[PDB]
């Protein structure tokens, strides 16, 4: 149950340092803000690192084994992981920003760009244990005057080329005895040195600068002492070079400059293979593949992330996220996917194994404050603060309704119906609930009542009643259906903000101001039970504020919560870094999850560094942008008194650390959060924690294999439940033989229903024998389906995840298997003459 | 150990005006000898005592069969690089116009399946030849064959839309 | 633009706007993101709209 | 059509469905253009059908396709065959509770 | 028995519904591939395709 | 924590001693099996054209046009790994016993030795645009050997139950391609001969679709009433 473990980070397929590639480059790694994802691009899945940087990361390698990671962040904490395992093998602490860092191509040696010093460590092995200092260092030199800017290695790991803010470039020798084969330095760029690469043959060296010139030297004579032989120019005027990368193999020089623009050459002869744009946003990050087909170029003020295959003139994926601006979120109605509702205005319908972004819809033309699906994820709502509601086919993928009121106001919250005829809202400056019909177009109704900013609405799933609640400490519920228009105000002890409401409709459980999740029954309008909940919180420490994070009343309390669906448990969020989930019969915290360890943002330590605070203010608040080396980040842009407008450039103080919305999944115990960082996604898995049911100690794996070897296959799987041991139930489950799947599935006792439907949900989205879990499948609801009829809201979960299995990977193959017969029947019993 | 390679008398002048374009990549990139004999109309490719006259051969060859300079050196160069020949053979039926069907008004078509699966071809009265790697020959080819055997031109140019797509393509 | 950014998003929405809108027809794979997946493949035009 | 379905490749009588392979140009596409405009219920979408069926599988494909008009037809009345088909695959697939009545009635002893 | 008949009935509608799904996409694609347009570009063809599209106009609020 | 360790008994199924199940490949015979691999291959194959279509930037990009021909072809020397750069091995049809490809000549002798096996793990193993370039090349013009010899292929294939959603799209790629030359010779005896075996075979995939029936209305029934 309460075991949650960090599964994913939805949104910002990147932040800020360099994509890579895997040397097989099927996945690429991006870094977001502090963690790292792995999106896996031919077998189309996702993963996030689970741990965390405490700054933004700025630099990505993992060797082309790809048995390890290294990870550096914006002031040189280095972490090494092992990339299989997925766990953190070592904490290094360089002691200043790393510019970048690069394995060898043999793997043995990694080598930095440490301020001016380019530092080479050599590589721990990942068979052997973890030591107390696992680095060797191999050497440090120091020849550059001022910051290194990049490295390159040789293709054999023999020679460093490292390009620096010092006009110059240098090439180092690995070991001491070719010292005197690797001892010139590379003069005469007017600006800082982008890039410095060799050619295949490692006769050539191209040095490509910020102001836009690419320097081709050879070894030659006007002796022999490495001549530049050709300069060739880019000729953009206003623009300059951002990030320049090189695949030696093919002669590609891949270059993007600080206006979207990026060119991609043929490099010894100079000729532009193609240019064209990201957008508008300067090309933080070019990056390529290992066979030189795909090109990763990553812009880091919009957050987005380019793959894009440069033969075929076509983007493998075109992808951006939203930091800090993400209002709400959904899940679909099968927990595929997530759509969020973000603060630039938009739309954006997330995947959620592939971690990419399938439609996105831009129609508000101000920030979106809700999402809510219905009709089964046929349609889907929306509300903004431009003064409209709308309505959106998933099918057609069209903006089909607009809903406005007659007083310009704007909304804030929604709520549809169930059987989908009515769409209701409710805005923070208005105290009355828009009613709207959606088959017309027409305002319904206008519901009053409230004296204070209606705050939240839902409708009862079952018997279709409207809980609002508002700022006037006062939750209400309306009978809207039916010639009632009846009205029942339950009064509540302080302002409320996010009402949420049980599966069943029965009750209604309201997150309050004073910290507090106060738990009414609906039909008898009287209070069931409450979790205190403002000290199990953590409010951390703002860098501008200057009263205690125990002391302060800024996010002692959940503006977000939302039940379980099986009505147990209440997941809740706010405007603090911590999420907490509870189960509502004991009033309990089960479960409470840190959502950010990033010190960049804000309110994320409680206790900050006394070392940082000196005579006049703190040294975090001083703002270093004039000691930038270009304008267009030194420039200030930011007007006053604004918080939470647009565009993070715009509001002058860090982004602090805050949860807008949290749901559970409707198909598989998990839930979502949209943070500032990003759609954070825990999910419990089966594979670890030992948990049984009681099991005794005839109770074994041996005893489990050995009823199976003498086939008792029931008592097989029964004692694989017993040992809830994934593996084991897989195992079983496979081999019991078709002739008794239907002796076996009646005779299933019903505590081990649940277990063995959310297995088979789990495990036949993704496993291939389709015929095979549909006779499970169709065995279990022959045999047992009146039990689960019953029994709605334990197997509410277990069975929304298998009609997930039947309808998007069955009925596909139904779908391609039946359009072929009638191809056939067409194509044989028809004319085709001249 | 020699070659000697044939040239037609509709493709002599050419190469004896870009002779002194030919011949250097084959006397010093190549490190063979070569002769142009004037009796027989052939060129002669001799080896010295200080596997390329193969290359040579291929090289005066393409040039012999109607491929221009670069395309020729591109095929001295380039070891990923065929050259395919085929004549029509499958009249003023068949033979004098499946021939104006793969040219097309003013070759429109040979430019486009050349550009499409990044061959080229030379089309001679029904003797085609064709420079490419060894799927893109594969590709041209079988849309030439097409062509002569009857196919509509929308499902042709669709083809070789698709065909153009799928060969630039990783995956 | 900054006035609304200015006064923290709050502010008083534009009036009314009957605009008009023409939309082609095209597959709802061809409206989507670049990604190697899909949501849907139907036309974006309804058949009472063909 | 009704007759058809009462008694008993051929899907009217052979003497109607020969007479409608017998007939013209003109006479085709105007009988597609009606089929087109019946096809567009719920409830006379059943006779478009089959007249569409038997028209396919009585004239020759090319000939049909080089008719001019018959392209502006096809394409208004091919979606609406598609949400019919995804229409009755939807009914059949909620006709299974039959299915699953009779297993429970069958589990009742 | 109701089961069977009605099942029957119902498959036999949706065969002849399927058949006329393919034939006349058939009969379509076959005349596209006849007589359409000669485009290998493929910028040129999806702006042909953009100006030979069928074109809808709707009321929207903004 | 890096490594899974053996829970096996010391003192002073070896996928149960390290507590794993690999899941075997096809349970039984007789039952239908989806691929091993990614579930997102049947859509990419079924429409990879209007997903191209979409992936194509706006405006086309500036090029130069002192740009080599052979520019894809012209590489240095990680290696590439597509159709593309696919060499021959080792008298004039399409494709000669020299210059026959490596899809073509497996086909050919799978058709001599009346075993598909070779030819249907290469179909399985490469890529879909590779796929796709293979099923639209098949020689559709004089005798229709190909197209056939692909078709009883498919036939040899689904008879096995496994990977049949990828000899579906197979099928589908068939039809769609060069499914207008198997209407123009319709009623050719070996081609007409082919797709009868295949629709013998094929005609049993109704398991499938009444098996999802059933589930999805009666899951229907049960979850909502």
């Amino acid at each position: 149950k309460s075991d949650f473990k960090f599964s994913n980070l939805l949104g910002t397929v990147y932040r800020q340092g360099n994509i890579t590639f895997s040397d097989d480059g099927k996945q690429l790694l991006s870094p977001v803000g502090n963690r790292v994802s792995v999106f896996d691009l031919i077998n189309n899945k996702s993963f996030t690192f689970e741990y965390e940087h405490r700054k933004n990361i700025a630099a990505i390698d993992l060797n082309k084994q790809g048995t390890l990671l290294i990870s550096i962040d914006e002031d040189g904490r280095a972490i090494l992981v092992n990339f299989k395992a997925r766990n953190v093998l070592h904490h290094f602490n360089f002691k200043e920003k790393c510019s970048a860092v690069k394995f060898s191509p043999d793997g043995r040696l990694f080598a930095l760009a440490s301020g001016r010093f380019l530092q080479i460590w050599k590589t721990p092995d990942v068979n052997k244990d973890r030591q107390f200092a696992p680095f060797v260092r191999h050497r440090v030199h120091a020849g550059h005057f001022q910051d290194i800017t990049s490295l390159t290695w040789s293709q054999d790991s023999r020679f460093i080329l490292t390009t620096s803010k010092d006009l110059s470039a240098k090439i180092w020798s690995v070991d001491s005895e070719e010292k005197n084969l690797a001892a010139t330095t590379f003069n005469g760029h007017r600006d800082y040195v982008m890039g410095a690469f060799f050619s295949h043959d490692q006769e050539k060296i191209y040095t490509v600068s910020k102001d836009g010139a690419v320097f081709v030297w050879e070894f030659t004579k006007r002796k022999y002492s490495w001549r530049i032989t050709k300069k060739h120019f880019f000729y953009a005027n206003q623009a300059k070079v951002k990030c320049v990368t090189f695949h030696p193999a093919t002669r590609l020089l891949a270059v993007g400059f600080t206006s979207g623009e990026f060119r991609l050459y043929d490099l010894p002869d100079f000729t532009l293979i193609q240019q064209l744009s990201m957008g508008q946003n300067p090309v933080n990050t070019v990056s390529v593949n290992q066979t030189g087909e795909w090109l990763a170029f990553g812009s880091s003020k919009l957050g987005q992330l380019l793959v894009y295959e440069w033969q075929s003139e076509s983007y493998i994926l075109k992808q951006q996220g939203h930091f800090d601006s993400t209002n709400s979120l959904a899940y679909s109605p099968d927990g595929s996917r997530v759509v969020t509702a973000s603060e630039d205005g938009k739309i954006k319908v997330w995947d959620i194994t592939s971690g990419f972004c399938l439609a996105t819809f831009e129609e508000h033309t101000s920030s979106v404050t809700a999402v809510q699906f219905a009709k089964r994820g046929q349609v889907m709502f929306s509300s903004s603060l431009d003064g409209t509601v709308r309505a959106w086919d998933l099918i057609r993928y069209r903006n089909f309704r607009t809903f406005t009121g007659t007083e310009r106001i704007q909304f804030n919250c929604l709520a549809v119906d169930p059987s989908g005829e009515v769409v209701c809202a409710g805005s923070l400056d208005n105290f009355d609930i828009h009613v709207w019909s959606v088959q017309t177009g027409q305002l319904l109704d206008a519901l009053s009542g409230h004296e204070g900013p209606v705050s939240c609405l839902s409708f009862s799933q079952e018997n279709s009643v409207l809980a609002s609640a508002s700022w006037d400490k006062t939750i209400r519920i309306w009978s809207i259906f039916g010639r009632s228009q009846q009205v029942e105000p339950i009064e509540v002890y302080s302002d409320v903000l996010a009402l949420s409401m049980r599966p069943d409709g029965k009750e209604v459980a309201v997150s309050t101001l004073k910290g507090q999740i106060s738990i009414f029954n609906i039909e008898d309008a009287k209070q069931v039970g409450n979790i205190d909940c403002r000290k199990d919180i953590i409010s951390g420490r703002f860098n501008q504020d200057r009263f205690t994070a125990k002391n302060s009343e800024r996010s002692k309390f959940f503006t977000t919560i939302h039940y379980s669906f099986d009505g147990m448990a209440i997941v809740a969020g706010g405007n603090n870094n911590s999420i907490c989930l509870y189960d509502v019969p004991n009033e309990v915290l089960l479960k409470r999850f840190i959502v950010s360890r990033n010190m960049a943002l804000n309110g994320t330590l409680e206790f900050l560094n006394s070392k940082k605070m000196t005579e006049a203010g703190s040294l975090d608040l001083i703002d270093d942008a004039g000691e930038n080396s270009d304008l267009e980040d030194r420039i200030d842009n930011s007007l006053p008194g604004s918080q939470r407008g647009g565009d993070l450039s715009t509001r002058k103080m860090r982004p602090e650390v805050r949860v807008t919305s949290v749901q559970f999944s409707p198909t598989a115990n998990a839930f979502a959060a949209a943070s500032t960082e990003g759609l954070l996604i825990y999910s419990t898995n089966d594979t670890i924690l030992f948990d049984p049911f009681d099991l005794d100690v005839d109770v074994t794996p041996h005893s489990t294999v050995e009823a199976l070897r003498e086939k008792q296959f029931l008592n097989a799987l029964v004692m694989a439940f017993r040992l809830n041991e994934e593996y084991l139930i897989n195992k079983v489950y496979e081999a019991i033989p078709i002739k008794e799947i239907p002796l076996v599935a009646s005779n299933i006792p019903a505590i081990y229903l649940p277990r063995i439907l959310k297995f088979i949900g789990d495990f036949a989205i993704e496993s291939q024998h389709i015929e095979f879990n549909l006779i499970w499948i169709k065995a279990l609801l022959s045999a047992s389906g009146g039990y689960i009829n019953e029994h709605k809201y334990l197997f509410s979960t277990a069975m929304r995840s298998i009609q997930r299995f039947i309808v998007r990977v069955a009925k596909e193959v139904v779908n391609t298997t039946t359009d072929n017969k009638y191809t056939y029947r067409f194509l044989v019993s028809t004319d085709g003459s001249m | 150990e020699s070659r000697k390679i044939m040239v037609p008398p509709h493709r002599m002048t050419p190469l004896r005006n870009s002779w002194t374009k030919i011949y250097p990549p084959l006397v010093e990139h190549l490190k063979l000898q070569v002769r142009m004999n004037l009796k027989t109309k052939s060129v002669e490719l001799r080896t010295n005592p200080k596997g390329a006259l193969q290359k040579g051969a291929d090289f005066i060859k393409a040039f012999t069969l109607g491929f221009d300079l670069d395309d020729s050196i591109a095929l001295l160069r380039l070891d990923d690089l065929y050259i395919e020949t085929f004549e029509v053979k499958d009249t003023g039926d068949h033979l004098s116009r499946a021939i104006g069907r793969i040219a097309g008004k003013d070759g429109k078509t040979k430019f486009a399946i050349e550009n499409a699966t990044r061959t080229r071809i030379v089309l001679a009265d029904s003797k085609i030849h064709i420079l490419g790697g060894f799927t893109h020959i594969r590709m041209a080819r079988e849309s030439v064959v097409s062509l002569i055997l009857g196919s509509p031109p929308g499902k042709v140019y669709g083809n070789l839309r698709t065909v153009a797509s799928r060969l630039k393509e990783r995956y | 633009y900054k006035l609304d950014v200015l006064s923290s998003v709050h502010f008083v929405p534009k009036p009314a706007s009957t605009s008009l809108e023409i939309r082609v027809e095209t597959p709802t794979i061809s409206m989507e993101d670049a990604q190697p997946l899909y949501m849907s493949n139907a036309s974006s035009l309804a058949p009472q709209e063909i | 059509l009704g007759e058809s379905r009462s008694r008993q490749e051929v899907i009217f009588n052979e003497e109607l469905d020969q007479a409608i392979s017998i007939l013209n140009d003109e006479q085709l596409i105007l009988l597609m253009k009606r089929c087109r405009d019946w096809n567009t219920n719920a409830k006379t979408h059943t006779i478009a059908q089959r007249t569409i069926r038997c028209i396919l599988m009585h004239h020759n494909i090319a000939k049909l396709s080089e008719i001019p008009g018959m392209v502006k037809i096809v394409d208004a009345i091919i979606p609406y065959t598609q949400r019919h088909f995804t229409r009755v695959d939807n009914l059949v697939e909620q006709s299974y509770i039959l299915d699953y009545a009779l297993v429970e009635m069958d589990k009742l002893f | 028995r109701v089961k069977t008949e009605l099942r029957s009935a119902l498959k036999s509608t949706e065969d002849d519904l399927g058949f006329n799904v393919q034939g006349l996409k058939f009969v379509k694609q076959q005349w596209n591939l006849r007589h359409n347009y000669e485009f290998v570009d493929e910028y040129d063809q999806q702006e042909k395709e953009s100006n030979s599209a069928r074109k809808r106009v709707f009321g929207t609020v903004i | 924590q890096f490594k899974t360790v053996s829970t096996r008994t010391i003192d002073e199924l070896n996928d149960i001693d390290f507590n794993t199940y690999t899941s075997l490949e096809q349970i039984d015979k007789e039952l239908l099996t989806l691929s091993i691999g990614p579930r997102s291959k049947m859509n990419t194959l079924l429409h990879l054209d209007v997903i191209r279509k979409r992936s194509k930037p706006k405006e086309a990009p500036k090029k130069s046009e002192k740009l080599p021909f052979f520019l894809q072809l012209s590489g240095e020397k990680s290696v590439r790994e597509g159709i593309a750069h696919e060499t021959p091995e080792e008298f004039k049809v399409t494709g000669r016993l020299g210059f026959e490809s490596h899809f073509t000549k497996q086909l050919r002798e799978g058709s001599q030795s009346k075993d598909y096996s070779s030819l249907l793990a290469t179909l399985i193993n490469f890529s879909p645009a590779a796929v796709d370039l293979e099923i639209r090349s098949l020689n559709s013009f004089e005798p229709f050997d190909e197209i056939v010899w692909f078709i009883d292929a498919l036939t040899q294939g689904l008879k096995s139950n496994k990977n049949f959603e990828l000899y579906e799209t197979f099928m589908s790629l068939l039809f769609k391609a060069h499914g207008d030359v198997i209407h123009a010779n319709n009623k050719n005896q070996d081609i007409a001969s082919a797709l009868q075996n295949w629709e013998d075979v094929h005609k049993k995939e109704d398991r499938l679709d009444d098996l999802v029936k059933f589930c999805m209305g009666v899951a229907a029934f049960v979850t909502t009433a």
